[PDB]
RNA sequence: GAGGAAACUCAAAGAGUGCUAU
């Protein structure tokens, strides 16, 4: 993907086929794991473009108020995808009805770069240039925890590992960092009793989610100085339209 | 327990590459396998398990604007794995 | 007392980049601006950028990718040699290797890399890193 | 990837088969080493299949 | 309506393999 | 839930050791998501699509 | 880069009009000189050296690209020759190229293997013994590959193909 | 089982007789930082200062350090991973570095230290025979070197 | 030179001084 | 206050170790 996306074959020096929907370049493009005939593109014009190989054409357009930087295909949902956004929002999309988006994201504070599927196709990351990581719950629209530290400087690319159990982000710092999918988790072989004391911890957290108390200590996170402000202003602005509307 | 317990970092893979990361490639074939690039248009795959480089190349005059690893079917021992660059050429 | 249109163009990229701001509205144009722009872009400090026309100077708006150090137009315009360059960019990049600086000769607007490869010399307008 | 594990000892070669895939990507965190030298772990990851002494 | 009805009989099966559980009582 | 009816009825019973039968205990607790420790999770393949 | 590539391609063909209009088209010593073009085708140390440069060198190899150029080539003189001259369209005369036909016909370029099916469509009447014969035959079955892996019709090889 | 430290069997007196050309320097975070100020190259600056050739070496501890400071010294960062500069891996929890230059020079008697934090600078010129080196006025200084 | 908000300012001293 | 002797004695703790603790 570059002025044009161009379909390639290792066998042959010149780009195979050409396909485009329009004169417009493409920024970023990622092929389906299900439906690996199906491709889609995005472009600098704020659009997302589907195509399928089966036909040798685009297949559908979507015009977004701003330009999505990374898309991402659910590995368990072969017509459902993710889109990084750059209004701080990634969007999850069904590829049958785009009319519509199947869910929002907004916990980022600077435009999302990187978003990724959990292999499992239950838990989605994503990469902001706001120095954060953040792990989202496909069924949820805010996310479950949060990444950081000073010398991670602008997240550019995150991926999970392929086994669900870690997460790889790479910054422009020149770092390529590794992280636990769940912080608490060890990668450890438990004996069967730990298994089953840990596993109690989980459903009973579950079980009791919404309590005040719990939710004080769960969801408390500790979060860089910088971003609260630029989500307490944020709030103020959002109230500001809405107390408008 | 769990708060206490929070213990996300892991480790960084070896000494990360010269300027900012731009593009990570992951084997979808193999667990512990990345390929990764940067704005110096040096590309490296490495072994997760070990943190180290299976090797380094000064791929591209240009950035690294985009990264796959790939199993070329060329009409066990090795990985290959493909860059492009705004330098105009994409490299195997 | 007003600055030049380039110094102003040069002043808004620096400070948006400093702020984190990806997108930047610089009025007015000029073909100064927009050719160290390219060479820029060329360098890969900055991304896409785009030119509106509005029957007037013009307007441009610019990609930001973060890896502008400082961008700044140097004054006055003394003339720089060819042989002689290297020592101007000891003295106006942070270090050897890193930065660029930008001078417009008779082959048009370039950095001094490509200016001592074309043995050409002219009018220093600023750096870039 | 691993499911079968050739170990060779004075009396002659024994052949275990590995349960359990121990963490790749965390081979080298001390947990996981621990575990090498905890039996009670150890013997969860693989098991005797076969021995022929000399 | 299904998840909901789902529970009830984890409740129901559950509290009546608790009162299976009343057998194994060692004495009486 | 619609409506508290709903809430309590799910939180009517305890999923506890000592409340409930060791085999209880366990069907009651074994997460939806299992995953293999060291092992290639691969996407879904469909018989026929 | 591919636009001084375009370039070339373009003297050489200039260069292949200026043989048709040369007498030593006429002669046969041009098929030995194709002849040969297809053949032709075919630590204590450094702890103390003081290191000034950064830039590591990039990796480049323009061999193939100079072998398919070569190639291309002397395909279309060959081409040119037999079309322009019958005497050379003959059996003798052409039957130490076909092996460097089949090699052509394998090439990744394809604009190489165009000029390999143009040739082989002007030796189709041409006589030919039983192992000469069977490039027309592995030909056919190439082309096919060649619609198959294509996505369209509507390509410069496949309509050739 | 009270113990007492051998004096190196590199060092007469205040005198290091085993440091020789080519050197080893271990560089402090803000030698880097005063490096960028006066516009000298760390190799070549080195190479002039003592008139042989010098084998830079940095780190975890000050490389986390540098990385540490944040946007504003992402400059001293680049010039830090300079290829020419080589690494040094530690084995100590903390990632405070002046500690660690301090311990690896009591037990390694070839190590020129290069640093301007006058807290560090002090505790170097307790151990004997350490030449320090630092940046001054438009180029660098060595101080207890008897070779120059 | 120094720095202003027209741009970096250099001295014709300067300049000669370099050249 | 400092001690000593006896043990199939009665206690309160610490550390390590062993045994399919599956």
């Amino acid at each position: 993907g570059g002025a044009k996306i161009h379909l390639w074959d290792v066998n042959r020096l010149k780009p195979v086929s050409d396909l485009s929907w329009g004169a417009d370049n493409i920024t970023s493009l990622k092929f389906n794991q299900n439906e690996t005939d199906i491709l889609a593109s995005t472009g600098s014009d704020n659009s997302i473009v589907l195509y399928d190989l089966r036909t040798n054409s685009p297949t559908q357009k979507i015009v977004q108020t701003m330009r999505t930087n990374a898309i991402c295909w659910n590995p368990m949902e072969a017509f459902n995808f993710v889109t990084a956004n750059e209004d701080h929002n990634a969007y999850y999309y069904d590829m049958r009805n785009l009319s519509r988006s199947l869910n929002v994201f907004k916990d980022h504070v600077s435009a999302v770069m990187d978003v990724d599927f959990s292999p499992t196709g239950d838990e989605i990351v994503t990469g902001s240039y706001d120095k954060s990581i953040r792990i989202y719950k496909t069924n949820h629209g805010h996310s479950r925890e949060i990444y950081h530290t000073k010398r991670m400087q602008h997240v550019f690319q995150v991926k999970y590992s392929m086994d669900s159990k870690y997460i790889i982000s790479g910054s422009d710092d020149g770092n390529v960092r590794l992280w636990r999918s769940k912080a608490w988790e060890r990668s450890n072989v438990k004996t069967t009793r730990e298994k089953n004391k840990l596993e109690y911890d989980e459903k009973l957290k579950e079980r009791f989610r919404h309590m005040p108390e719990i939710k004080r200590i769960s969801r408390h996170r500790h979060v860089p100085q910088v971003i609260k402000k630029a989500q307490e202003i944020k709030n103020i602005e959002l109230s500001s339209i809405k107390r408008r509307e | 327990l769990e708060r206490m317990f929070a213990k996300p970092f892991v480790g960084q893979l070896g000494y990360g590459h010269r300027d900012g990361v731009y593009a990570i490639a992951k084997n979808y074939g193999s667990l512990n396998k990345l390929a990764t690039g940067s704005a110096d248009g040096v590309i490296k795959y490495w072994n997760m398990s070990t943190r180290e480089e299976f090797v380094s190349f000064k791929a591209h005059y240009g950035l690294v604007t985009g990264l796959c690893v790939t199993q070329p079917r060329f009409h066990k021992s090795q990985n290959f794995m493909l860059s492009c660059s705004d330098d105009k050429t994409v490299k195997l | 007392t007003r600055s030049s249109v380039l110094a102003d163009a040069l002043n808004a990229i620096n400070n948006a980049e400093k702020t984190g701001k990806r997108q930047v509205l610089i009025r007015p144009s000029s073909k100064v601006i927009i050719k160290f722009l390219q060479v820029m872009q060329k360098h890969g400090y900055i991304g896409e950028f785009e030119y509106i026309d509005d029957h007037r100077s013009g307007k441009i708006v610019v990609q930001l990718n973060g890896r502008l150090n400082k961008c700044g137009v140097i004054s006055p315009r003394f003339n720089v040699k060819i042989g002689d360059i290297e020592k101007w960019t000891a003295n106006l990049l942070p270090a050897r290797q890193f930065g660029y600086v930008i001078l417009t000769t008779s082959a048009g607007i370039m950095d001094h890399e490509e200016a001592r490869r074309k043995h050409v010399s002219g009018k220093i307008l600023g750096f870039v890193y | 990837p691993i499911e079968y594990l050739l170990f060779e000892e004075p009396t002659g070669y024994a052949v275990f088969k590995v349960k359990l895939q121990q963490d790749d990507i965390g081979s080298r965190l001390k947990e996981v080493q621990e575990q090498i030298n905890d039996f009670g772990a150890f013997t969860k990851l693989i098991e005797l299949v076969s021995f022929a002494p000399f | 309506r299904a998840g909901l009805k789902k529970i009830d009989e984890q409740y129901k099966k559950a509290v009546s393999s608790a009162a299976a559980t009343d057998y194994l009582l060692p004495e009486s | 839930f619609e409506n508290r009816e709903q809430y309590e009825r799910s939180l009517r019973m305890p999923i506890g050791q000592e409340w409930t039968s060791r085999a209880s205990h366990q069907e009651l607790i074994k997460p939806r998501i299992m995953t293999k420790p060291g092992q290639v999770i691969d996407p879904l393949k469909a018989p026929f699509k | 880069n591919l636009r001084n590539q375009n370039k070339l391609s373009e003297l050489l063909r200039r260069y292949l009009l200026g043989l048709n209009h040369n007498s030593d088209s006429e002669s046969e010593s041009i098929l030995k000189f194709c002849h040969q073009l297809f053949q032709e085708s075919e630590e204590k140390e450094d702890f103390f050296l003081v290191n000034l440069e950064s830039k590591s060198y990039t990796i480049n190899s323009n061999s193939l690209l100079l072998n398919s150029t070569l190639q291309k080539f002397a395909l279309d003189l060959l081409r040119n020759v037999i079309t322009r001259h019958r005497s050379f369209l003959t059996v003798s005369h052409l039957e130490g190229f076909i092996p460097f036909l089949r090699d052509s016909l394998l090439s990744e370029n394809e604009g190489v293997v165009i000029s390999t099916l143009r040739i082989l469509i002007t030796l189709i009447r041409l006589d030919f013994s039983d192992e000469s014969s069977e490039i027309f035959k592995n030909c056919a079955r190439k082309v096919l590959n060649i619609i198959k892996v294509s996505p369209s019709t509507s390509s410069e090889l496949c309509q050739m193909g | 089982t009270r113990n007492i430290p051998q004096v190196s069997s590199a060092l007469f007196f205040q005198y290091n007789q085993a440091i020789k050309p080519p050197y080893q320097v271990l560089i402090d975070t803000n030698f880097i930082n005063f490096s960028i100020q006066k516009k000298v190259d760390i190799v070549r600056g080195m190479m002039d200062c003592l008139l042989a050739k010098c084998n830079p070496l940095i780190t975890d501890c000050v490389m986390a350090e540098l990385e540490k400071l944040g946007p504003k010294y992402r400059i001293a960062l680049k010039l830090a991973r300079d290829p020419r500069i080589k690494r040094l891996s530690c084995s100590h929890k903390g990632t405070y570095a002046d500690d660690c230059l301090v311990h690896r020079v009591l037990q390694h008697k070839c190590y020129i230290v290069a640093t301007n934090d006058a807290g560090l600078k002090q505790r170097i010129r307790k151990i004997p025979g350490i030449p320090l080196m630092s940046v001054g006025g438009h180029a660098y200084v060595i101080e207890k070197l008897p070779d120059v | 030179g120094r720095s202003t908000r027209n741009g970096l300012i250099v001295s014709k001293r300067d300049i000669a001084r370099i050249s």
